[PDB]
C-alpha cells in the first residue's frame, strides 16, 4: 500500500522522535508545553539579537532582541490558544493533549516556557 | 441475485507500495474497497500510479475515492474482460455495496430499476427563474 | 460537521473545504440568494445596509476633517495658498530611518507628514472654513451624524420599526420627496450657506453661528426678494481687483451671473454658484410636485408609461408593463442608478477640470490631475457595474410574459443586430486608429514627419468656435460680433465667459489638433468595445446558440464543460469580467491624454504635445519615459527624498499587476494537483502531522480565480498610475 | 553580493520551470484528482468544471505554463 | 485658412523642415565619394525629398504651427476651399474597391453554395469561376442597387437562425 | 450535491451512462422512444460535475443536464 | 497535371499568389509614384 | 479643543496596527471554525 523507506523506518529515528516531548504520550500537557516553549524561546532569541535594526548599537541589541523574541512567543501562544479553541469542540490510548483542556494547558505551558527561555537566553549572553 | 458481502481476508495484488495511496480520510471519514476475480496472474496499472500484478483468483484493493474504484473497474472490464465490484467502508466497520448496485451494469437496462430525477418535459419548456425566485434557497427552474 | 459560518447559506456551511470561507465572504451581500429570504425581508436588509453605508461615508468625512484640523496646516495655507503645500496628516512609522524622517518633514510641519492631493483645502477654503476650530466642529458634527445614521440602521430592523413591502414600493411618493426635498431643499439650504457664510467670508467678514443672526447677507435685507425687485441682489458685484478673503475690491451682490472665472483665484464666482444653486433648487422643488400621492392631483407613472406607445407600431406595445418590471426588480433600478451616477461622475470630472469651482484649484496641478483621474476611474467602474446589473436583471427578474411586445422584449428580439453593429463600429475604429498610428510611427521613424496623416478635428473646432473661441476663425454664433446669440448675452454673462474661453492659460476649451482627433478616436474605440462586451453579455445572459438554457444556471457559473467545442467564459459574469479590462484600458487612454495635455500646458510648451501625440513613440518616450525620471529616482544608492514613497508604490503596483497575471493565466487543475501533493506531504511529516487543518485545502474555484486575478490587475493598475501621476506632477511643479 | 542574489534568482526560476515540467510528466497518466488522465490523452483542455474545477490538468497545459516560466528565467 | 492654418507654400516651419531634412542628408553624403553607390543613393533620396516637398506645396495642403500638412475631412470645407483630394475622393475610391471585393466574394459564395460540396470549393478555390466573377465585379454598385431594389439582397427573418431569447 | 436531470428527449443510447466516471446514471425501462430505455440519476450524491454525460449526449438540445450545487467531499472529488 | 493545378488552387497557395500580386502592384505604384499623400 | 496629545500616535498606531487586528483575526478565526450544534 504505502511506500516504506529506511528514512521513515529506521529504529534510530523512531527512537529519536519518541524521545521528543510531543511524542511522550503520558506526561502532563503543561509540562510538554513548558519544555517545548523553553527549547523554542532559547533559539528564537538569536535572530532578533544578531540581525534586528538595533544590532549595531551596544548595550541595547540584546535588550531589543529579547523583547522581540518575547513578543513573538506571546503571538505564538495566542496562536496555540486559538488553534485549540477551533480544533477541539466536540467528541494505544487517547492522548490528553488533543483536547480542549489539554491544548489550553499546553498553550499556557508554552507561553511560560517561551518567556522563561527568552529570559534565560538574554542572561546567557551577559 | 443477492447483494454480496465484503471479505476482509481477501488477497491483494502484488504491489510494492506508493505515495498515492490512502490518507487520513480513510481512517476518519471513509474509504473504498474493490474486489474482482482474475483468470490468471497479470500486470495492470494502478489508478494511483504504478504497475501491480493481479493474482489468480480473488483480488482486493483499497482506494480513497469512488472514482479510483470505477477507473480500475473500467480498466479491468475493457482490457482483461473481468467483472469487478466495489464497496464503501466506514471506520466503524459498516460496508455498503456500490457498483453494480442491482447486480447488472448500469449501461444495460435491467428490470426493477425505478427512474429518478427524470423530467417529463424538454429543456425549452423550463420556466423562467423569476417564477422560482424567493424560494427556500438558490433553486434552478429545472429542480421543479 | 456543519459550521456556523455562513449563517445565510446552509449549503456553504456544510462545505468541508476552504471554499466555504471564500464563498461566505463573497456571497454575504447577495441577499436574494440567502436561505429563507422574502421580498419584504430583502427590502428591509437593503434599508439597513443603506444606513450603514451613510454612517461609513459620514465617519470618513469627519476623519478627513479631524486629521486636517489636527496635523494639517490649514491655518497657514489660507494665508498663502499659492506657495504652501497642503498637509494630509502626520506620519508615525517606526520603520522610518533618519533620512526618511527629514525627507518627509516638509510643508512647515514639525515632523513627517503627507501632502494632500484630494483638494479638500481649496474646497473648505471656498465654502468658508478659515480656522482649525471650524474643521474640528465640522468633524464632531459629522461624527454625530454618522452615529445617528448607524442607530437608524439598527433601529429599522427591530419590531415596530420595520417598514412594510408596500412602503418600499411607493415610487410616486419617493420620487416626489427626492426631487423636492433631497434635491431642491438641500440645494436651497446650500444657497443659504453660500449667501450667508461663503460669500461674506470671501469678502473678509466673519460669519459664524455666533453672529449669523445679526449679520445681513445683503444691505437691503429681504426687501427686494418680497417686492420682486430681484435685480437688486445682482447690483455691485466683486470687481476685478478683489482679493479673496479680504474686503479689498469686494462688492455687495449675492446673486450674479457674471460668468467666467475670478481673476485671482481662477475659479467660479461665489455669487454665481449661489445663484446657480438657487435656480436649480427652485426647479427641483417645482419638479417634486409631478406625481400623485394622496391629494388627487399629480401623475401615476404607470399611466404615463402605458400612454406612450407609437401609433404605427414601430415600438410594438411601447412601454406597457414597464412600470411593473421596474418597480418589482431591484436590479433594474440599481442598473439605472449606476448608469446615471457613472455618467454624472464623468460629467463632474470634465466640468471640474475645465471650470474649477474652488479657489486656487487650477494652480494645484497635482490636485487637478488626481481629482480628474479619480473620478474617471470611479465612473468607469460604476458604468461596468450598471451593465452587470442589467445582465443580472435579465437573468433573475425579466419575465417575457409580462413584458410581451414592449420595448424591453423587442431589444432581445434584435439583439444580434445590436451586437453585430457594435462589433462593426469597434472593428472600424480599431483598424483605422491603429493604422493611422502605425503609419505616423513609420513616417517619424523614416525621417519624414510631413508624410504622416494628420486629420484636423474640424467638427470639434467648429463647436469651440460656436462657444466663442476666435482662434480657428469660423466667426459664427458666439464667435461673431454681429450674431443675435452674441448680442443677447453681452449684458449678462458673455463678457466673462468669452474672456475666459479666449484665454489659452486655463483648461476652458483647450486648443485641439490632429493628436486630439486621434486620441478621441481611441477613446471612441474604447467606449464602443467596452459597450459591446457589456451589451453582448447582458443580451446573451438568458441564452445563446451555444447555451440555450443559460438562464437556468444563474448569472455567475464556471462554464458548461468542454463539450460542444468548449464553453469557457460563457456566463454573463465572464462578459463583465472581460469588460473590466477594456474599461481599465479606456480610462487609461483618457487619463493618459488628460495628463499629457495638461503637463505640456503647465510646462508652457503645448507644441511638444501637438507634435508628439500623433505617433505612439512620442507617447511612450516624451510622456511615459520622460516623466518617470524623478519617480524612479525617489530612492537610489546615493540616498532618498520625499518622492521615494511613490517609487515604492510604483513597484508595488507593478508587483500586484504581475501577481494578477498568475490567476489570469494558470487555471485551477494544476493548483489542485499541487495542493494534493502538499496535503500528502503534511500528512506524512512527523512533528507537524499533530497539527491538522479544520477546512480541507482546495484550489480556488474558476469564478473565484477570475475575480482574484481581476482584483489584483485593477489594484496594480490603479496604484501604478496613481503613483506615477502624483510623483510626476508634484516633482515637476 | 549582487551576483550572488542574481544567481539565486536564476536557481529559483530554473527550479520552478523544472517543477512544472516534472509535474506534467509524472502526473500525465493519473493523479489524485483525475485517476484516468491517460485515457483523456496528452493534449486535452480539461475534464469539466467538476471536482471544484479541472482546468489545465493535461500535460500539454503543464508545457504551456513551463514556456512562460522558461521565458521569465531566460 | 481653415481652422487658423496656413498653406504649406507660405509656412516657415515647412521650409525649415525641408531644409533640416536636406541638411541631414547632405551631412551624411559629405562622408562618401562623388561617384559611388552611397553617393548616388543619397542624391536620389535628396531629389525625392525635394520633389515630395514641392508636390505637397503644389497640391495646396494646409500646414499647422509644426509645418506638417493637415487634412480636411469635412466635405463642405474640402469642396469650398479645394481640399477634396485629401478626404472625399479617396473615400469614394476606397468605397469602390471595398465594395468590389465584398461583392465578388458574395457572388462566389452564392455561386458555390448550390453545388454538391460547397465547403470543398471554399478550401480549394475554383480559379475560373473566381476570375470570371472578379472581372464581372466592375459593375458592383449598379448590381448592388438592383439587388437591393428587387429585394434579393437580404434574407427573410424566418430563414435565419436565432437564440431562444 | 450537484443536480442531474434527465429530459424526455432522451433516445436511450446509453452513451451518458458509459461516460460517467463515478456511476451516477443508469438505464431504466421506458416507452417514449425506440430503444425503450431512459437515462436515470439515482446516485447524484456521488456526482462530481465533470459533465462528461453532457459531452456524450447526442440529442439537440441535451437530454441530461448537470447544475453545480452544494459542494461536499464527494462532489469535490477529494481523496483526503 | 490536373492534381497539381488543383493543389495550386488551394487556399494557402491562392492566398500567397494573390497577396504577392497585390503587394507587388502597390509597391510598383509607390515606386513609379513616390510619396503619394493626396489625390 | 479636541486636540489629541503628542503621544497619541505612538499609542494608537501600534494599537490599530497590531493589537486590534490580532484580536479581530483571533475572534473571527474562532467564529469561522465554530461548529453548529
Ligand atoms: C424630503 C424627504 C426625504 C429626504 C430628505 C430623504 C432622504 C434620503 N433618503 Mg428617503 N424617502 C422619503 C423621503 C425622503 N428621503 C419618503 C417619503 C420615502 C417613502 C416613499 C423614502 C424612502 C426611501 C428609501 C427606500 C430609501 C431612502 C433613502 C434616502 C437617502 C439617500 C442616500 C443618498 O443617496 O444620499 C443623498 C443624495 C443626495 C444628497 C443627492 C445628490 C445629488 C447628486 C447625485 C449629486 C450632486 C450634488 C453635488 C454636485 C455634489 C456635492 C459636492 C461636494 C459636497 C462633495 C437620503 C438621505 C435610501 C436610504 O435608506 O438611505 C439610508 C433608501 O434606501 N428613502
Ligand atoms: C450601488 C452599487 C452596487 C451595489 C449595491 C451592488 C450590489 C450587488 N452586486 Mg454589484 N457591482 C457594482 C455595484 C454595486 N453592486 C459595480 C460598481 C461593479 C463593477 C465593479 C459591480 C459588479 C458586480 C458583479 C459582477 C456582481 C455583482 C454582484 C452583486 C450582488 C451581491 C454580491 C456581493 O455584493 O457580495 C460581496 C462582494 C464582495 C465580497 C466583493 C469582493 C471584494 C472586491 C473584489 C474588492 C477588492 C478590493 C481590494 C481588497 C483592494 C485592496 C487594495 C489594498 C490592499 C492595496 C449585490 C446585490 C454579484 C451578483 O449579483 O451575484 C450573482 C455579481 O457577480 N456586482
Ligand atoms: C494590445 C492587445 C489587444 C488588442 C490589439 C485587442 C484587439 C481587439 N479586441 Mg481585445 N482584449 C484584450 C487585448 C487586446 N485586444 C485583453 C487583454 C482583453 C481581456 C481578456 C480583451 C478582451 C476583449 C473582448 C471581450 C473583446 C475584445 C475585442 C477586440 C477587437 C475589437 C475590434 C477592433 O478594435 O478592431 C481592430 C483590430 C485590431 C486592433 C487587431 C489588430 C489588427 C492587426 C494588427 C492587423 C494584421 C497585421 C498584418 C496585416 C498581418 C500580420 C499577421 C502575420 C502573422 C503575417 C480587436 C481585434 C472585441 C471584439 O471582438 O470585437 C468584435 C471583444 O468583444 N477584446
Ligand atoms: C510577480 C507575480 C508573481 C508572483 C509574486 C508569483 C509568485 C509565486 N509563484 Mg507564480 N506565476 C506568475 C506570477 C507570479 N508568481 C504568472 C504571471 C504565472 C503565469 C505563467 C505564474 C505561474 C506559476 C506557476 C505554474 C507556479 C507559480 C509558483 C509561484 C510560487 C513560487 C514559490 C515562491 O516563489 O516562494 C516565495 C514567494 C514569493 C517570492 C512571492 C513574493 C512574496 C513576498 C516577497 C513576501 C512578502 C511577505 C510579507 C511579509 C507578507 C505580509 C503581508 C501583510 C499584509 C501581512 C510563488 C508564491 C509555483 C508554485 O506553486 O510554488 C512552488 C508554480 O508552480 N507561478
Ligand atoms: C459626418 C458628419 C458631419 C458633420 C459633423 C458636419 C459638419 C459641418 N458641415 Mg457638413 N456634410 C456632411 C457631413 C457632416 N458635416 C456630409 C455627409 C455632406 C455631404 C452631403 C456635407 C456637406 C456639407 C456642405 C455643403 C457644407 C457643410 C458644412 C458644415 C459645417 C457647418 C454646417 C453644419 O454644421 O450643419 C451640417 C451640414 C449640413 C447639413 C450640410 C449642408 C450645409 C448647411 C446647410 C450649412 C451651410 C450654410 C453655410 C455655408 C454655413 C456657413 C456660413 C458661413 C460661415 C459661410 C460643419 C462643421 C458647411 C460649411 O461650413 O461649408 C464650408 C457647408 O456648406 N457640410
Ligand atoms: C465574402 C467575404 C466577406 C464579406 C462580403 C463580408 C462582409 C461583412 N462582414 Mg466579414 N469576414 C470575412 C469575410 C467577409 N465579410 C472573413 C473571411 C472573416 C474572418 C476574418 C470575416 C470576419 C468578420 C467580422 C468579425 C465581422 C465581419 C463583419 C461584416 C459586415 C460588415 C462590413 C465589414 O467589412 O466588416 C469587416 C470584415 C472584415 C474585417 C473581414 C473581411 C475579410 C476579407 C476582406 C474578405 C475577403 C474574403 C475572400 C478571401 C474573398 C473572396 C474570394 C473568392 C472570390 C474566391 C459585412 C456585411 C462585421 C459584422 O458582424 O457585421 C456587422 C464583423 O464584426 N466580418
Ligand atoms: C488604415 C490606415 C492607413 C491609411 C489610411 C494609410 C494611407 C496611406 N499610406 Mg500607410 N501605412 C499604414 C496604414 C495606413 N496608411 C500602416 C499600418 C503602415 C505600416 C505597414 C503603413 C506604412 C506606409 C508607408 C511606408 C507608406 C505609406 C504610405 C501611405 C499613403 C499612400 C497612398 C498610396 O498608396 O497611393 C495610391 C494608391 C493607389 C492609387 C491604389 C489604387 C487601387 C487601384 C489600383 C485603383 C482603384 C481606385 C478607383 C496613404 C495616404 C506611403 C506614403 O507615401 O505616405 C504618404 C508610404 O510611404 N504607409
Ligand atoms: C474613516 C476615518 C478615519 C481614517 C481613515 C483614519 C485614519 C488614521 N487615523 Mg484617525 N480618527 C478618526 C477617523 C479616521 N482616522 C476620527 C473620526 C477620529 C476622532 C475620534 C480619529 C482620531 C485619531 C487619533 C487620535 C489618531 C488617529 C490616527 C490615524 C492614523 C493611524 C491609523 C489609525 O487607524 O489610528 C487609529 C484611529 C482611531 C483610533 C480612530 C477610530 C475611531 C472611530 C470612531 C472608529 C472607526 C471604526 C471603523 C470605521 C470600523 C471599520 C474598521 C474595521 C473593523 C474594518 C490613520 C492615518 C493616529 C495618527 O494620527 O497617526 C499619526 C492617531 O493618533 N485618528
Ligand atoms: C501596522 C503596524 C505595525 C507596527 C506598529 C509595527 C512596529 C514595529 N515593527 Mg513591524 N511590520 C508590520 C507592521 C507593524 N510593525 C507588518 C504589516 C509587517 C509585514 C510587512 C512588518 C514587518 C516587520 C519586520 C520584518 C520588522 C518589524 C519591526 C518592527 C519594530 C521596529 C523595530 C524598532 O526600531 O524598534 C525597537 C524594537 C524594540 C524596542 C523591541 C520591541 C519588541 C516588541 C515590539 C515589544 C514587546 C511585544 C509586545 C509586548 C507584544 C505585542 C503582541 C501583540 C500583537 C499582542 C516596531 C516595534 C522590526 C522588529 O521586529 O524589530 C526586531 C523588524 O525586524 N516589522
Ligand atoms: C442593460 C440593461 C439596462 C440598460 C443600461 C444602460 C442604458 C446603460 C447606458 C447608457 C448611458 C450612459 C446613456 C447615457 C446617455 C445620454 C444621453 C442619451 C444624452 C444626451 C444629450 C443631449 C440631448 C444633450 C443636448 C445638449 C447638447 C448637445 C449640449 C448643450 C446642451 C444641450 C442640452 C442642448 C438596464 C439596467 C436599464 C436594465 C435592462 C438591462
Ligand atoms: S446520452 Fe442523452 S440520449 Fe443517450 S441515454 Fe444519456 S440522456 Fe439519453
Ligand atoms: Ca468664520
Amino acid at each position: 500500500g504505502m511506500l516504506e523507506t529506511p528514512v521513515t523506518s529506521a529504529p534510530i529515528v523512531a527512537t529519536y522522535l519518541s524521545n521528543l516531548p510531543a511524542y511522550r504520550t503520558g506526561v502532563a500537557p503543561v509540562l510538554r508545553g513548558v519544555e517545548i516553549g523553553l527549547a523554542h524561546g532559547f533559539l528564537l532569541a538569536g535572530p532578533f539579537i544578531k540581525l534586528g535594526p538595533l544590532r549595531n548599537v551596544p548595550e541595547t541589541a540584546e535588550i531589543a532582541g529579547s523583547l522581540s523574541a518575547a513578543g513573538l512567543v506571546l503571538i505564538l501562544a495566542l496562536c496555540l490558544s486559538i488553534y485549540g479553541s477551533a480544533q477541539f469542540q466536540s467528541t494505544v490510548a487517547r492522548d490528553p493533549l488533543f483536547s480542549a483542556d489539554g491544548w489550553s494547558e499546553f498553550a499556557a505551558g508554552f507561553l511560560v516556557g517561551g518567556e522563561a527561555g527568552v529570559a534565560w537566553a538574554y542572561v546567557c549572553t551577559q | 441475485w443477492t447483494v454480496p458481502t465484503l471479505n476482509p481476508d481477501t488477497p491483494s495484488p502484488i504491489f510494492g507500495g506508493s505515495t498515492g495511496g490512502l490518507l487520513r480520510k480513510a481512517q476518519t471519514e471513509e474509504f473504498y474497497v474493490i474486489t474482482w476475480e482474475a483468470k490468471k496472474e497479470q500486470i495492470f496499472e494502478m489508478p494511483t500510479g504504478g504497475a501491480a500484478i493481479m493474482r489468480q483468483g480473488p483480488n482486493l484493493l483499497k482506494f480513497g475515492k469512488k472514482e479510483q474504484c470505477l477507473a480500475l473497474t473500467t480498466q479491468l472490464r475493457n482490457k482483461f474482460k473481468l467483472t469487478p465490484c466495489f464497496y464503501r467502508v466506514f471506520p466503524d466497520g459498516k460496508v455498503q455495496y456500490l457498483h453494480p448496485a442491482d447486480g447488472v451494469y448500469p449501461e444495460k437496462v435491467n428490470a426493477g430499476r425505478v427512474g429518478a430525477n427524470q423530467n417529463m418535459r424538454r429543456i425549452g419548456q423550463n420556466v423562467n427563474p423569476i417564477k422560482v425566485k424567493f424560494s427556500g434557497r438558490m433553486m434552478s427552474p429545472a429542480e421543479i | 460537521a456543519t459550521k456556523l459560518f455562513p449563517k445565510f447559506s446552509q449549503g456553504l456551511a456544510q462545505d468541508p473545504t476552504t471554499r466555504r470561507i471564500w464563498y461566505g465572504l463573497a456571497m454575504a451581500h447577495d441577499f436574494e440568494s440567502h436561505d429563507g429570504m422574502t421580498e419584504e425581508n430583502l427590502y428591509q436588509k437593503i434599508f439597513a445596509s443603506h444606513f450603514g453605508q451613510l454612517s461609513i461615508i459620514f465617519l470618513w468625512t469627519s476623519g478627513n476633517l479631524f486629521h486636517v484640523a489636527w496635523q494639517g496646516n490649514f491655518e497657514q495655507w489660507v494665508t498663502d495658498p499659492v506657495h504652501i503645500r497642503p498637509i494630509a496628516h502626520a506620519i508615525w512609522d517606526p520603520h522610518f530611518g533618519q533620512p526618511a524622517v527629514e525627507a518627509f518633514t516638509r510643508g512647515g510641519a514639525s515632523g513627517p507628514v503627507n501632502i494632500s492631493t484630494s483638494g479638500v483645502y481649496q474646497w473648505w477654503y471656498t465654502i468658508g472654513m478659515r480656522t482649525n476650530q471650524d474643521l474640528y466642529v465640522g468633524s464632531v458634527f459629522l461624527a454625530l451624524v454618522s452615529a445617528i445614521f448607524l442607530f437608524a440602521g439598527w433601529l429599522h430592523l427591530q419590531p415596530n420599526f420595520q417598514p412594510s413591502l408596500s412602503w418600499f414600493k411607493d415610487a410616486e411618493s419617493r420620487l416626489n420627496h427626492h426631487l423636492s426635498g433631497l434635491f431642491g431643499v438641500s440645494s436651497l439650504a446650500w444657497t443659504g450657506h453660500l449667501v450667508h457664510v461663503a460669500i461674506p467670508e470671501s469678502r473678509g467678514q466673519h460669519v459664524g453661528w455666533d453672529n449669523f443672526l445679526s449679520v445681513l447677507p445683503h444691505p437691503q435685507g429681504l426687501t427686494p426678494f418680497f417686492t420682486g425687485n430681484w435685480a437688486a441682489y445682482a447690483q455691485s458685484p466683486d470687481t476685478a481687483s478683489h482679493v479673496f478673503g479680504t474686503a479689498q475690491g469686494s462688492g455687495q451682490a449675492i446673486l450674479t451671473f457674471l460668468g467666467g472665472f475670478h481673476p485671482q483665484t481662477q475659479s467660479l464666482w461665489l455669487t454665481d454658484m449661489a445663484h446657480h444653486h438657487l435656480a436649480i433648487a427652485v426647479i427641483f422643488i417645482v419638479a417634486g410636485h409631478m406625481y400623485r400621492t394622496n391629494f388627487g392631483i399629480g401623475h401615476r407613472m404607470q399611466a404615463i408609461l402605458e400612454a406612450h406607445t407609437p401609433p404605427s407600431g414601430s415600438l410594438g406595445a411601447g412601454h406597457k408593463g414597464l412600470f411593473d418590471t421596474v418597480n418589482n426588480s431591484l436590479h433594474f433600478q440599481l442598473g439605472l442608478a449606476l448608469a446615471s451616477v457613472g455618467t454624472i461622475t464623468s460629467l463632474v470630472a470634465q466640468h471640474m477640470y475645465s471650470l474649477p469651482p474652488y479657489a486656487f484649484q487650477a494652480i494645484d496641478f497635482t490636485t487637478q490631475a488626481a481629482l480628474y483621474t479619480h473620478h474617471q476611474y470611479i465612473a468607469g467602474f460604476i458604468m461596468c457595474g450598471a451593465f452587470a446589473h442589467g445582465a443580472i436583471f435579465f437573468i433573475r427578474d425579466y419575465d417575457p410574459e409580462q413584458n410581451k411586445g414592449n420595448v424591453l422584449a423587442r431589444m432581445l428580439d434584435h439583439k444580434e443586430a445590436l451586437i453585430s453593429h457594435l462589433s462593426w463600429v469597434s472593428l472600424f475604429l480599431g483598424f483605422h486608429t491603429l493604422g493611422l498610428y502605425v503609419h505616423n510611427d513609420v513616417m517619424q521613424a523614416f525621417g519624414t514627419p510631413e508624410k504622416q496623416i494628420l486629420i484636423e478635428p474640424v467638427f470639434a473646432q467648429w463647436i469651440q468656435a460656436a462657444h466663442g473661441k476666435a482662434l480657428y476663425g469660423f466667426d459664427f454664433l458666439l464667435s461673431s460680433k454681429t450674431s443675435a446669440a452674441f448680442a443677447n448675452g453681452q449684458s449678462l454673462w458673455l463678457p466673462g465667459w468669452l474672456d475666459a474661453i479666449n484665454n489659452n492659460q486655463n483648461s476652458l476649451f483647450l486648443t485641439i489638433g490632429p493628436g486630439d482627433f486621434l486620441v478621441h478616436h481611441a477613446i471612441a474605440l474604447g467606449l464602443h468595445t467596452t459597450t459591446l462586451i457589456l451589451v453582448k453579455g447582458a443580451l446573451d445572459a438568458r441564452g445563446s446558440k451555444l447555451m440555450p438554457d443559460k438562464k437556468d444556471f444563474g448569472y455567475s457559473f464556471p462554464c458548461d464543460g468542454p463539450g460542444r467545442g468548449g464553453t469557457c467564459d460563457i456566463s454573463a459574469y465572464d462578459a463583465f469580467y472581460l469588460a473590466v479590462f477594456w474599461m481599465l484600458n479606456t480610462i487609461g487612454w483618457v487619463t493618459f491624454y488628460w495628463h499629457w495635455k495638461h503637463l505640456t500646458l503647465w510646462q508652457g510648451n503645448v507644441a511638444q504635445f501637438d507634435e508628439s501625440s500623433t505617433y505612439l513613440m512620442g507617447w511612450l518616450r516624451d510622456y511615459l519615459w520622460l516623466n518617470s525620471s524623478q519617480l524612479i529616482n525617489g530612492y537610489n544608492p546615493f540616498g532618498m527624498n520625499s518622492l521615494s514613497v511613490w517609487a515604492w508604490t510604483f513597484l508595488f503596483g507593478h508587483l500586484i499587476y504581475a501577481t494578477g497575471f498568475m490567476f489570469l493565466i494558470s487555471w485551477r487543475g494544476y493548483w489542485q494537483e499541487l495542493i494534493e501533493t502538499l496535503v500528502w506531504a503534511h500528512e506524512k511529516t512527523p512533528l507537524a502531522n499533530l497539527v491538522y487543518w479544520k477546512d480541507k485545502p482546495v484550489a480556488l474555484s474558476i469564478v473565484q480565480a477570475r475575480l482574484v486575478g481581476l482584483a489584483h490587475f485593477s489594484v496594480g493598475y490603479i496604484f501604478t498610475y496613481a503613483a506615477f501621476l502624483i510623483a510626476s506632477t508634484s516633482g515637476r511643479f | 553580493t549582487s551576483d550572488f542574489m542574481v544567481h539565486h534568482i536564476h536557481a529559483f526560476t530554473i527550479h520552478v520551470t523544472v517543477l512544472i515540467l516534472l509535474k506534467g510528466v509524472l502526473f500525465a497518466r493519473s493523479s489524485r484528482l483525475i485517476p484516468d488522465k491517460a485515457n483523456l490523452g496528452f493534449r486535452f483542455p480539461c475534464d469539466g468544471p467538476g471536482r471544484g474545477g479541472t482546468c489545465q490538468v493535461s500535460a500539454w497545459d503543464h508545457v504551456f505554463l513551463g514556456l512562460f516560466w522558461m521565458y521569465n528565467s531566460l | 485658412d481653415i481652422a487658423g492654418l496656413t498653406p504649406c507654400s507660405e509656412s516657415k516651419a515647412y521650409a525649415k523642415l525641408e531644409k533640416k531634412e536636406l541638411k541631414t542628408l547632405e551631412k551624411r553624403l559629405k562622408q562618401y565619394e562623388a561617384d559611388s553607390a552611397p553617393a548616388v543613393a543619397l542624391k536620389a533620396t535628396m531629389e525625392r525629398t525635394k520633389a515630395r516637398f514641392a508636390n505637397y506645396a503644389k497640391a495646396g495642403l494646409l500646414c499647422g504651427n509644426d509645418g506638417l500638412p493637415h487634412l480636411i475631412a469635412d466635405p463642405g470645407l474640402a469642396l469650398k476651399y479645394g481640399h477634396a483630394g485629401e478626404v472625399f475622393i479617396p473615400t469614394f475610391g476606397f468605397l469602390y474597391v471595398a465594395g468590389y471585393i465584398g461583392y465578388v466574394g458574395r457572388q462566389y459564395l452564392i455561386a458555390v453554395k448550390g453545388e454538391a460540396k460547397p465547403t470543398d470549393k471554399e478550401i480549394i478555390i475554383d480559379v475560373p469561376l473566381a476570375t470570371k466573377l472578379a472581372w464581372q465585379g466592375a459593375g458592383w454598385p449598379l448590381a448592388a442597387v438592383q439587388e437591393l431594389q428587387r429585394g434579393t439582397l437580404l434574407e427573410k427573418e424566418e430563414n435565419i437562425t436565432v437564440s431562444p431569447r | 450535491a450537484h443536480i442531474v436531470k434527465i429530459y424526455d428527449t432522451c433516445i436511450g443510447c446509453t452513451q451518458c451512462v458509459r461516460a460517467c466516471p463515478l456511476d451516477v446514471l443508469e438505464m431504466v425501462p421506458w416507452d417514449g422512444c425506440k430503444a425503450s430505455q431512459m437515462a436515470s440519476a439515482p446516485r447524484t450524491e456521488d456526482c462530481v460535475g465533470c459533465k462528461r454525460c453532457e459531452t456524450a449526449c447526442p440529442t439537440d438540445f441535451l437530454s441530461v443536464r448537470v447544475y453545480l450545487g452544494s459542494e461536499s467531499t464527494r462532489s469535490m472529488g477529494l481523496s483526503y | 497535371m490536373k492534381d497539381f493545378t488543383t493543389y495550386l488552387s488551394t487556399a494557402p497557395v491562392i492566398a500567397t499568389i494573390w497577396f504577392t500580386f497585390t503587394a507587388g502592384l502597390l509597391i510598383e505604384i509607390n515606386r513609379y509614384f513616390p510619396d503619394p499623400l493626396v489625390f | 479643543p479636541f486636540v489629541p496629545p503628542s503621544w497619541a500616535p505612538s499609542v494608537f498606531v501600534p494599537l490599530t496596527g497590531l493589537v486590534l487586528p490580532a484580536i479581530a483575526m483571533a475572534t473571527l478565526f474562532v467564529y469561522i471554525e465554530k461548529e453548529a450544534p
